[PDB]
């Protein structure tokens, strides 16, 4: 439920 | 708008083999110093990488590591570095591969061809204020494409751990664990989503393969003139929660969150 | 006649090249180990290195004021500003070097930083009439200079004491209960090859830098006095080397204080 | 003492 950026 | 004010001639404070300045040519906001910078990444609670030296796979060539006998070039599929450290147009930017770079158990030298990211940040990169997105990082010079840029760095934590921190604006998903650069970081946490990015983020081993830990490090994907905004595509990860409190600005014709 | 037998046994891992040389016999350069320039582990030494862990200054200077807590830590900054010890630093009983890090809030060049910049000074590894490889200077080293650190395979104790090879074991601590050693038999630095010495013109001090996990200092040898071009480097290996060592064979330093022969 | 050598600081 955070937001995480992604590869 | 105001001339443009130097508000710190190096963020890295001496770490980087350049500096990297902050400028403002928009507002009076000071050089961010909400975190600590840090070149390379950190713990705080134990990660427990495995560094044991016997389980590194490396490479006995008696070359410059260019050839296809390369054991590491073999683990990366093949060494994707050309002479000049950039990423070989056949590369594909779309689905990466793992690259695993050489490293101290190798037969090979420090300077062979399989090394770029363990080389660490080279280009002129600038922080400054955007109009309309808060801090960015720009490049100073032109970057060709194919090009290792800069490293995210920041805290290696746990995938639970990340679920309570407080602020998400900086977790990167290894593929689990994560990357939080909200209190310790390096230039990479003020580079903005760009829907159409100049950057591509590829995962890399170096000084060890814990397939955990793959280190995350951002490429150019086009020739990058000077001037230029450095972007990367935050992913849906990403979007999906941070689209409910507000909408992309990346102002291309191909956005997608806005 | 010398032969040249590598150009850098470090293959481009340190500032500057290591050459080998031989002006004794028909050895190549010795190949039964791998070099690495800085410290390795096989099995888990779990060194704390918890960022929130480091004790670290605010200094908005250089570091050269004794507000500086990185200072402090180790009673006062020993650097000058050329990077050398002080006359005043106690050579016959080192203190503990905390030097700066990177949580400290000075900048990357400050005063107190010296070990974390890494081996300088032009060394050769070459082959001694009697004692095997030894290592030299090829320039003048002023007195309180940082010369090499011993670098090699973090281990316990337990471990080091069923290591069959012991030729290259060093202590990191002198008390019982939970110590650890360098070993630098299989993974080992420049500083694997350089000789005891009875008069020795290093003397090692326990250095903390990214980490301050007291189980582990790093070691690092500073020159005692002048060492000019040419000479053979040397440090005191101690008694629990020679308590061991001396019952197979005799210090072969030449020095006319040698307490080993 | 111990088993193997050791120099010590
Ligand atoms: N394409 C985009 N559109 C709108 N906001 C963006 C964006 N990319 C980044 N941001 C903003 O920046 C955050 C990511 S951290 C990037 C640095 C940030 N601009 C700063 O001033 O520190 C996001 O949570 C969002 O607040
Ligand atoms: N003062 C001394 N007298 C005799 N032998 C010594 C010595 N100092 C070092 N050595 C030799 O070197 C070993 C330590 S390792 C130092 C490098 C070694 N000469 C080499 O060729 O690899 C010792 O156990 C001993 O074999
Ligand atoms: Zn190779
Ligand atoms: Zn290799
Ligand atoms: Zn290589
Ligand atoms: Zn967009
Ligand atoms: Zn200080
Ligand atoms: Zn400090
Ligand atoms: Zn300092
Ligand atoms: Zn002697």
């Amino acid at each position: 439920q955070t937001a995480r950026k992604s590869t | 708008s105001p001339v443009e004010r130097i508000v710190s001639r190096d963020i890295a404070r001496g770490y980087e083999r350049i500096p990297i300045p902050c400028v403002n040519a928009v507002d009076s906001e000071p050089c961010p110093s909400n975190y600590k910078y840090v070149s390379q990444n950190c713990v705080t609670s134990p990660m427990n990488i495995d560094r044991n030296i016997t389980h590194l796979q490396y490479c006995v060539c008696i070359d410059d590591c260019s050839s296809s006998n390369c054991m590491c070039g073999q683990l990366s599929m093949r060494c994707w570095y050309d002479k000049d450290g950039r990423l070989l147009p056949e590369f594909n930017m779309a689905e990466p591969p793992l690259i695993f770079e050489c490293n101290h158990a190798c037969s090979c030298w420090r300077n062979c061809r399989n090394r770029v990211v363990q080389n660490g940040l080279r280009a002129r990169l600038q922080l400054y204020r955007t109009r309309d997105m808060g801090w960015g990082v720009r490049s100073l010079q032109d970057i060709p494409p194919g090009t290792f840029v800069c490293e995210y760095v920041g805290e290696l934590i746990s995938d639970s751990e990340a679920d309570v921190r407080e602020e998400d604006s900086y977790l990167f998903d290894l593929d689990v664990y994560c990357i939080d650069a909200r209190f310790y970081g390096n230039v990479s946490r003020f580079i903005n989503h760009h829907c159409e990015p100049n950057l591509v983020p590829v995962r890399v081993f170096m000084a060890h393969q814990d397939l955990r830990f793959p280190r995350i490090a951002f490429f150019s994907t086009r020739l990058i003139e000077a001037g230029e905004q450095l972007g990367f595509d935050a992913g849906e990860r990403f979007w999906d929660i941070k689209g409910k409190l507000f909408s992309c600005r990346c102002g291309s014709p191909k956005c997608r969150h806005s």
